[PDB]
């Protein structure tokens, strides 16, 4: 998503459905490339601590001066015409200056963004309909003309803009918990085995005290943990290096 | 209020052009179309042309399209019709007016324009 | 490309039912106006889309379409009301008019 | 594809006794050298398990999952590849296809527009003078998906063989709190046309995050389009229940008897 | 207090601690203007990334 080699278009906006794994977003926050990151649903540092059911990441391009308009209850053609987030958007809004990846030197023209619609799309609505707009009353029965203009116009992107008409590269964690089981967990830190010794142990949430030694028991291959006739746990499997 | 501040009765000798304001308010001017009519005191009115004030495109009538010009300044906020090269067939009381697709549609018109060339 | 009104003026007593006629010779689908000018320089929308009107005008105006005639009735005159009437073909460009009808007292 | 295959000998529904089978480990804690008391959906002691067989006979009806299903199958040459679960099965709402096929397991959900009798399909002998899988009839079409999972691939056999059953496979399947869990065994035997009397404890092969409503579930077969060979197999289903059960763990830490105590 | 406290333009005089490097204790005062370090790297100065 981050690193892909052409984005999507903002009225075309692309979604990767983020399931299944571990989200280090240490790696994106500690990045030095971005411009901004914005998150709306929890303070940016504690993302490696939550767990989600789904993490959808929205991804286009737009201009420099249009990024702003990405947050939450914002007003403005890219806002309501093109990529829209709810008053209570969860989420993390992540953007970058990539005029030096998105600027071909006599300009580019590859990447268009609405500039015209009836009504101001709904939240994560996409809209791909090239239909010819109704700028006038009289009914736009041809392919072209005045008052017949194309919805889909393109950007001016040049290598030698301004920070504003220079392309923003943005992508949208939409973080979201449903009635289904969180599967888009952080990373859990995993700090050495020490034996021997009494300690606080946290072996996969089993919190506890006790002196960890070396085990003769054998569980079985599916077994992690071990109690004992007084129903407390006795033995526990390190998850890292078998044993 | 949608009114049409546009320019009083005029008169110039023929072979002459002329100036026609037409100052719009009540509305963003940018969030509407302008059109033109030309109503002669004996004959019927008919349509000149229009200019989008947003994207600064046009469209006319292939008659007048030879002899009109329409223009807008969005300081003023205001249209402007040109006339070029006027004789004989160029007198009439001219009107403008405003469009959309939503609903407003030719509703509300300036009191025309005085645009006489005679002498 | 623009259609034909049946009459040039007609005449009324108060309270007498008036209809006026802008008829096709081609399809407009529909997209057709209705406009009210004073011999004294007062124009004003009436009626559009057909059948649509009632925006700060008197409630008597009618206007659905009668099939290959576009059409206007009134259920009474009126003082400001004995004027002329002009339908706009708007459908296409590039724009026509009607040659207008005039409403007259007797 | 979606095609029907109505060339079936109509039989009852056949019904079986299961013999002390179908006890899996309730949790992932060792125990040893100890009775262990529990209460869990499993499958009671001696319960009616309904008997299904592929024969003349081909027998894949779609049956209630109700809370979890206790399901095995006596077989030989790998007849019985894979499950449909879910609760419309039509692409009205998600639903999870398994399917063990001639190159690798695959574990799904999709909004999936199933087929009326889904199945897979095998070449018999054919040209290269061995058996080739050649048919996958179980959706019309898949549209949206939350989870998909492969395994590396693989090439066991599909090859007819003859004689008696080989192989005793065995399942649980749970839904709990979003969970559909999977507990499996399997064993050799030398069994003619029955379910083994016998105990086994199942232990837990995967954990699936879906969250998906299910409330039923079917079984998928491999098999000019109509007139065909069943291979011979057997498959059993039992439906779960909230049982206690005691458990001896013994000193290597395996579940070695237990007692339904009800 | 809307109309004792609110200004047509905003009144800006009220200020509240957005960022702070700990959980404050019960009825302790911080009167602190330091810059909060989000990122990994330190920020001396008065501004930062
Ligand atoms: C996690 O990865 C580490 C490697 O970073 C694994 O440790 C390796 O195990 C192999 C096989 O025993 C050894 O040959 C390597 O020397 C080990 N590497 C290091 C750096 O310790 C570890 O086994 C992995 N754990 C799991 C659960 O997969
Ligand atoms: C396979 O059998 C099912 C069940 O009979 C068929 O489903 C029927 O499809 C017809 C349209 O072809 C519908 O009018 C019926 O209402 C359906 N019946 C049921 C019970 O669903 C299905 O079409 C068959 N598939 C093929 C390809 O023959
Ligand atoms: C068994 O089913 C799997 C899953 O549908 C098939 O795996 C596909 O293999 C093709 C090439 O043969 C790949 O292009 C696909 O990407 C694979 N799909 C997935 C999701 O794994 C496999 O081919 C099937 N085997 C047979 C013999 O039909
Ligand atoms: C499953 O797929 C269907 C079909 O693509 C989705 O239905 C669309 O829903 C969006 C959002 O409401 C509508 O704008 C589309 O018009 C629908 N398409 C059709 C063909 O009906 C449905 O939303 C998807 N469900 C989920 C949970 O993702
Ligand atoms: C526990 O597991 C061990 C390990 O397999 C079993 O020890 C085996 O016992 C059999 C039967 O006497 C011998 O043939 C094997 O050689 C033994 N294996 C080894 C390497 O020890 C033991 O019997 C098991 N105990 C119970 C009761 O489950
Ligand atoms: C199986 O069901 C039949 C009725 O269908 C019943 O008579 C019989 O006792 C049951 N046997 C078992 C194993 O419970
Ligand atoms: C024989 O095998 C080839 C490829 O291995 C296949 O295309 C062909 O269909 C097979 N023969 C028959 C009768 O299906
Ligand atoms: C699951 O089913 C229950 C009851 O039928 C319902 O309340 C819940 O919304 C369902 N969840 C989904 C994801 O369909």
């Amino acid at each position: 998503v981050f690193n892909a080699t052409r984005f999507a278009s903002v009225y075309a906006w692309n979604r990767k459905r983020i399931s299944n794994c571990v989200a280090d977003y240490s790696v994106l926050y500690n990045s030095a490339s971005f411009s901004t990151f914005k998150c709306y649903g929890v303070s940016p540092t504690k993302l490696n601590d939550l767990c989600f059911t789904n993490v959808y990441a929205d991804s286009f391009v737009i201009r420099g001066d249009e990024v702003r308009q990405i947050a939450p209850g914002q007003t403005g053609k890219i806002a309501d015409y093109n990529y829209k987030l709810p008053d209570d958007f969860t989420g993390c809004v992540i953007a970058w200056n990539s005029n030096n990846l998105d600027s071909k030197v006599g300009g580019n023209y590859n990447y268009l963004y609405r500039l015209f619609r009836k009504s101001n799309l709904k939240p994560f609505e996409r809209d791909i309909s090239t239909e010819i707009y109704q700028a006038g009353s009289t009914p736009c029965n041809g392919v072209e003309g005045f008052n017949c203009y194309f919805p889909l116009q393109s950007y001016g992107f040049q290598p030698t803009n301004g920070v504003g008409y220079q392309p923003y590269r943005v992508v949208v964690l939409s973080f979201e918990l449903l009635h289904a089981p969180a599967t888009v967990c952080g990373p859990k830190k995993s700090t050495n085995l020490v034996k021997n010794k009494c300690v606080n142990f946290n072996f996969n949430g089993l919190t506890g005290t006790g002196v960890l030694t070396e085990s003769n028991k054998k569980f079985l291959p599916f077994q992690q943990f071990g109690r004992d006739i007084a129903d407390t746990t006795d033995a526990v499997r390190d998850p890292q290096t078998l044993e | 209020e949608v009114q049409l501040q546009q320019s009083g009765p005029e008169l110039v000798k023929p072979g002459a052009s002329v100036r026609i304001s037409c100052k719009t308010s009540g509305y963003t001017f940018t969030e509407y179309s302008m059109f033109w009519v030309k109503q002669s005191h004996g004959q019927s009115l008919e349509w000149i042309g229009g200019i989008n004030p947003n994207d600064d495109s046009t469209t006319y009538k292939q008659n007048f399209k030879g002899k009109a010009t329409l223009t807008v300044d969005k300081s003023s906020s205001t249209a402007f019709m040109e006339l070029r090269s006027l004789t004989s067939e160029d007198s009439a009381v001219y009107y403008c007016t405003r469009d959309r697709y939503d609903g407003r549609v030719v509703d509300f018109w300036g009191q025309g324009t005085t645009l006489t060339v005679s002498s | 490309i623009q259609m034909t009104q049946s009459p040039s003026s007609l005449s009324a007593s108060l309270g007498e039912r008036v209809s006026l006629i802008c008829r096709a010779s081609q399809e407009i689908s529909g997209y057709l106006s209705w406009l009210q000018q004073k011999p004294d320089g007062t124009i004003k929308r009436l009626i559009y889309a057909a059948s649509t009107l009632d925006s700060g005008v008197p409630k008597r105006f009618s206007g659905s379409r009668s099939g290959s005639e576009y059409s206007l009735t009134i259920s009474s005159p009126e003082s400001e009301d004995f004027a002329d009437y002009y339908c706009l073909q708007y459908a296409s460009y590039p724009w026509t008019f009607g040659g207008g009808t005039k409403l007259e007292i007797k | 594809q979606c095609v029907n295959l109505t060339t079936r000998t109509q039989l009852p529904p056949a019904y079986t006794n299961s013999f002390t089978r179908g006890v899996y480990y309730p949790d992932k804690v060792f125990r040893s050298s100890v009775l262990h008391s529990t209460q869990d959906l499993f499958l009671p002691f001696f319960s009616n398990v309904t008997w299904f067989h592929a024969i003349k006979r081909f027998d894949n009806p779609v049956l209630p999952f109700n809370d979890g299903v206790y399901f095995a199958s006596t077989e030989k040459s790998n007849i019985i590849r894979g499950w449909i679960f879910g609760t419309t099965l039509d692409s009205k709402t998600q639903s999870l296809l398994i399917v063990n096929n001639a190159t690798n397991v695959v574990i799904k959900v999709c909004e999936f527009q199933f087929c009326n009798d889904p199945f897979l399909g095998v070449y018999y002998h054919k040209n290269n003078k061995s058996w080739m899988e050649s048919e996958f009839r179980v959706y019309s079409s898949a549209n949206n998906c939350t989870f998909e999972y492969v395994s590396q691939p693989f090439l066991m056999d599909l090859e007819g063989k003859q004689g008696n059953f080989k192989n005793l496979r065995e399942f649980v399947f749970k839904n709990i709190d979003g969970y559909f869990k999977i507990y499996s065994k399997h064993t050799p035997i030398n069994l003619v046309r029955d379910l083994p009397q016998g105990f086994s404890a199942l232990e837990p092969l995967v954990d699936l995050p879906i969250g998906i409503n299910i409330t039923r579930f079917q079984t998928l077969l491999a098999l000019s389009s109509s007139g065909w060979t069943a291979g011979a197999a057997a498959y059993y289903v039992g439906y779960l229940q909230p049982r206690t059960f005691l458990l001896k763990y013994n000193e290597n830490g395996t579940i070695t008897d237990a007692v339904d105590c009800a």
